[PDB]
């Protein structure tokens, strides 16, 4: 029993409509909607019992709920508030008292969208001094100034996504500090082994999939649309 | 001889907000208990009605209701969101439930559910069930209700093994107001009748005599209860001639 | 609230057992549940408690449950780095749909590998299409190593964070730092930390 | 929905100026909300008691009203109803 949100991560600005999907294939008579914050454990906010349906929970304020049909629920935030701020959980049941669950969706508020940025995406290939001595090859990536920290790292080797070896900082650091809306930085790591580098056939690459513009949200500004967007670096393996 | 045992729940649900439910309990024609809305817990209305259950086996028991009452009334709350708009307030239920006490050890449990006046489910078993006639919306609910295994087990608990349990003792408890003769009074009037008041048990003959010839035509009215938990009979149409347990052989004859 | 969890935050190293518990008022109590979030990702249930006294088990977690006490407690025998994570306890006041859950604000939980075989280094990676561009990499040290954040404005160190080469059941752990200015070399990187005597420089 | 029946006995045999017990029996209305009055010479009396509500085998609601009383030639005794039953309230006056 499978539970579906989109989007994942959203920017969206203070007034501005913002809907948040969850979808189910159990044919589940039952869905509800949460939200967890720091300090908090999840609070129902709407829930719905059937097509055409929908609850008060118990923080429906700010929010309104959509059940067109048995597979969509809809969580309708018409206007946008930086409160609205938090983590946004989708769940399905049947008859019995199991919720199954939904991945999550991060939705971030801000009073404008003048400051978001793309990354640029960065590949470091291993040292010859580090081959030699560990008879192991570490590749770093660096996803830098990026605004808000709405990304996600992923390293592919010849196609295929990799988790083992693989490591990403928890939490990004901030490019200028001092600086209130401040750009972020984030690094990662793919550790192989030498033989593994030294093969020139793999294809090495960090993706970095960054949260930001969508086709609807307005742009009156000189540089690029900061649009929802990949931005990758790769690298070949060498004998070298 | 048989005494039936009820639990009788009234529950109002006027909107989304307001709700009251009411409880009384009979031993036959005598209340034992009376649970108002307005009260955290269940009062006696008899110096038996806690039968042979220890001070402690009743609070334990007591404290089981209260949860019910707050728990059944959400649940309802919950149901009626579920069937919207199908179903909607005010709504009313009534819940009868019981047991039958018969001769050895024989006795019979019921848990019977009627909505807006309707007879509609019953607890049957292991699991809740619609009736014929009921309303086939009603099976979302009662899946819903069978989704709940630890309701379905106290509910098998309390009228298989508890209220059997508690009515014998009761039963015993209450011997003397249960067994209690109260001798009828009866008299006369016409307005262009044979009342018969003040007897205990219910069970009475009143007839309309030519001598010693009964009358055909004689209309025996309902059984109405006395605030002194005594009845009332009328018969309607020559001598009234009344015959009554309490009496023991000397019949009253009103010419 | 209803569903009180304890201790709010705790650090093991690996191999250790995770004590865990819960607490509530919550009327009815029909059933307990553990869940499992990493950080970022959802909820994964890791057991549910049904009956007056009852215990569970899942592999590496056990639990039990005494709705008299109103308490229940999650064991996690010889924690591994990958149950760094927020246990979630929620009560549930019905047996069906018509319930609601009453949820618990977690417990994170931080588990400190073990490093096997230490040979700390601070390794220069350079750019695969610039050249003009590299980073420091201080690599393969041991637990007991605290990176700290540059001085430097202008210089970018990331905290430690350890990878896993499962095929090999090797870990090590690795920090990076990273400059644009001419002022900036690997032998200077880590300045600011508290390095072993051993680090290695190429 | 349902439409009350009411009933108005004496509790002992009637004789002028003798006190007695004047019972109202209100029974088969549904829903159970409902307004039940004794009147004498068609004002309220006080110390009204009334019985728990309850209901029947056939589901039915039913409740009994009863008050002291000492009967006369000239004095008049009524229980009046209001139920949503019924658009006037009912009226049913004691007949010996
Ligand atoms: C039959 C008579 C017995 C003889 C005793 C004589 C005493 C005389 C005093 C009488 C005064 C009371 C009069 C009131 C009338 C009562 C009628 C009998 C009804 C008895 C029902 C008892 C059910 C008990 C369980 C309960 O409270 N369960 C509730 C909570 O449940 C939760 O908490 C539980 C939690 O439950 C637990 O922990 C129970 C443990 C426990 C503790 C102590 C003892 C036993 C068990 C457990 O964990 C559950 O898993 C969990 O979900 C649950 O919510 C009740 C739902 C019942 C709904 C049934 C109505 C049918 C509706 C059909 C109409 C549909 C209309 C549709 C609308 C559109
Ligand atoms: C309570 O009594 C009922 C009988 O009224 C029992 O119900 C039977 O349960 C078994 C399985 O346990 C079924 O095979 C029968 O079909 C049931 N009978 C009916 C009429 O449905 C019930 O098991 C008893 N429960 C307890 C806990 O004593
Ligand atoms: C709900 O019902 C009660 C009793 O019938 C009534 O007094 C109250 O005004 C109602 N509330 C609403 C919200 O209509
Ligand atoms: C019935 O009782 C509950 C709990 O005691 C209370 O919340 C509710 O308001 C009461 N209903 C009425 C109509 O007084």
């Amino acid at each position: 029993a499978a539970v579906t949100q989109s989007p994942r991560n959203k920017v969206a600005v203070t007034g501005g409509k913002v809907t948040l999907s969850c979808n189910q294939t159990n044919n589940h008579n039952n869905m509800y909607w949460y939200r967890q914050d720091t300090g908090h454990g999840l609070r129902l906010i709407h829930y719905s019992y059937g097509a055409g349906s929908t609850e008060k929970g118990d923080i429906p304020d700010g929010y309104k709920a959509s059940r067109p049909s048995q597979e969509n629920f809809s969580l309708i935030l018409e206007l946008a508030t930086p409160s609205q701020t938090s983590v946004y959980f989708c769940a399905s049941g049947d008859e019995g008292y199991t919720q199954y669950f939904g991945p999550g969706t991060r939705l971030l508020v801000l009073e404008d969208l003048k400051n978001v940025f793309p990354p640029e995406v960065a590949v470091f290939e291993p040292s010859e001094a580090e081959i030699s001595h560990t008879q192991k090859a570490t590749l770093v990536c660096l996803a830098t100034g990026f605004y808000p920290d709405h990304v996600e790292l992923s390293w592919w080797v010849n196609g295929k996504e990799v988790h083992s070896g693989v490591c990403t900082d928890p939490q990004p650091l901030k490019e200028q500090p001092a600086l209130n809306d401040s750009r972020y930085a984030l690094s990662s790591r793919l550790r192989v082994s030498a033989t593994f580098w030294q093969n020139p056939r793999n294809h090495f690459r960090c993706q970095v999939q960054f949260y930001g513009l969508s086709e609807n949200d307005e742009w009156t500004q000189d540089r690029a649309k900061p649009v929802t967007q990949i931005v990758s670096a790769e690298a070949w393996g060498r004998a070298d | 001889k048989n005494y039936t045992f009820r639990c009788l729940q009234m529950s109002s649900f006027a909107n989304r907000s307001w709700s009251r439910t009411d409880s009384v309990v009979w031993l036959g024609d005598l209340q034992t208990h009376r649970w108002s809305n307005d009260s955290a817990t269940i009062s006696f209305t008899k110096p038996w009605s806690q039968g042979k259950l220890s001070n402690q086996q009743w609070e334990k028991l007591q404290h089981m209701f209260q949860v019910y009452r707050v728990s059944f009334t959400r649940d309802i709350q919950e149901l009626v969101k579920m069937m919207s708009p199908k179903e909607d307030y005010p709504i009313e239920i009534q819940l009868s439930a019981g047991c039958e006490m018969y001769p050895g050890n024989a006795s019979e449990s019921f848990l019977h559910v009627a909505f807006q006046g309707k007879y509609v489910v019953r607890f049957w078993g292991t699991s809740w069930q619609t009736v014929p006639g009921a309303p086939s919306w009603l099976d979302l609910p009662i899946k819903v209700l069978n989704a709940d295994q630890g309701t379905s087990a106290t509910v098998q608990m309390l009228l298989n093994d508890t209220c059997p349990l508690f009515v014998r003792g009761l039963l015993e408890a209450g011997k003397s107001d249960l067994e209690k003769q109260e001798k009828p009074v009866a008299w006369l009037s016409s307005v262009p009748v044979c009342h018969v008041s003040g007897f205990y048990p219910k069970p009475v003959w009143v007839m309309w005599m030519r001598g010693d010839q009964e009358q055909q035509g004689t209309h025996r009215g309902d059984f109405l209860p006395n605030a002194d938990e005594t009845w009332y009979l009328q018969a309607t149409l020559l001598a009234c001639r009344v015959k009554h347990s309490s009496l023991g052989g000397q019949d009253i004859i009103l010419y | 609230t209803q569903v009180e969890q304890s201790p709010q935050s705790l650090v093991v190293r690996q191999g250790e057992n995770s004590v865990l518990q819960c607490n509530y008022s919550v009327t009815p109590d029909n059933h307990l549940r553990w869940f499992k979030q990493d950080t970022g990702k959802g909820l994964v249930s890791l057991t549910v408690l049904v009956d007056q006294k009852d215990k569970t088990s899942n592999g590496r977690y056990s639990a039990t449950l005494d709705k008299d006490a109103k308490h229940s407690t999650l064991h996690i025998t010889a924690t591994l780095l990958d149950d760094t994570a927020t246990y979630i306890c929620v009560v549930g006041d019905r047996g069906s749909a018509l319930g609601r859950l009453h949820f618990g604000a977690g417990t994170q939980l931080i588990v400190i590998p073990d490093i096997q075989n230490p040979d700390p280094a601070v390794y220069q990676l350079r750019d695969s299409k610039s050249s003009d561009k590299s980073v420091c990499l201080f690599t393969d040290f041991d637990s007991q190593t605290n990176v700290s954040q540059s001085k430097d404005s202008d210089v970018y160190i990331t905290d430690k964070c350890v990878l896993d080469m499962r095929s090999m059941d090797f870990k090590s752990n690795s920090a990076v730092a990273w400059s644009n200015k001419s002022d900036f070399a690997c032998a200077n990187a880590f300045n600011n930390s508290i390095i072993p005597e051993d680090t290695f420089f190429p | 929905q349902k439409t009350p029946q009411i009933q108005v006995y004496s509790r002992h045999p009637p004789e002028n100026g003798k006190p007695n017990i004047l019972n109202c029996y209100v029974t088969q209305f549904h829903p159970p909300h409902i307004e039940i009055q004794m009147l004498k010479n068609g004002k309220k009396i006080p110390k009204v008691e009334m019985s728990d509500m309850s209901f029947s085998k056939d589901w039915s609601f039913y409740i009994l009203a009863h008050t002291e009383f000492t009967p006369t030639e000239t004095d008049t005794y009524a229980c009046r109803v209001k139920h949503a039953s019924m658009a006037e309230p009912k009226t049913v006056y004691w007949d010996r």
